[PDB]
């Protein structure tokens, strides 16, 4: 959601530790454009830790 | 023994590790099961200098998704889509 970005070479890391994240408002609205991954479903990473 | 049932099938190099009774997976819970007093073998061999495609081969298809856990031994024919939400699909894919 963030206005700023970063350029290729010069990327930010933004740590996600001792939180909660609700991911479910995001894949049951998608403006997401293509997700494509190998071997863990992004769908399926709602009951995962 | 009585009787053998082959079960003819290609998957890929990455998604072998799931063929085993007990197992959790794309393949191994909405595809191909095996259960705990399963008993047989498993044959494998390398296709990949004969049945690959340079642009990629779309003879055959797999399915990722279904509403439950799939049943071992049975076969899905079905071509209806997944509908996630209460929007309906139409035949087509679109939201939700």
């Amino acid at each position: 959601n963030a206005t700023r970005f970063a350029s290729v070479y010069a990327w930010n890391r933004k740590r996600i530790s001792n939180c909660v994240a609700d991911y479910s408002v995001l894949y049951n609205l998608a403006p997401f454009f293509t997700f494509k991954c190998y071997g863990v479903s992004p769908t399926k990473l709602n009951d995962l830790c | 023994f009585t009787n053998v049932y082959a079960d003819s099938f290609v998957i890929r190099g990455d998604e072998v590790r799931q063929i085993a009774p007990g197992q959790t997976g794309n393949i191994a819970d909405y595809n191909y099961k095996l259960p705990d007093d399963f008993t047989g073998c498993v044959i494998a061999w390398n296709s990949n200098k004969l049945d690959s495609k340079v642009s990629g081969n779309y003879n055959y298809l797999y399915r990722l998704f279904r509403k439950s856990n799939l049943k071992p031994f049975e076969r899905d024919i079905s071509t209806e889509i997944y509908q996630a939400g209460n929007k309906p699909c139409n035949g087509v894919a679109g939201f939700n």
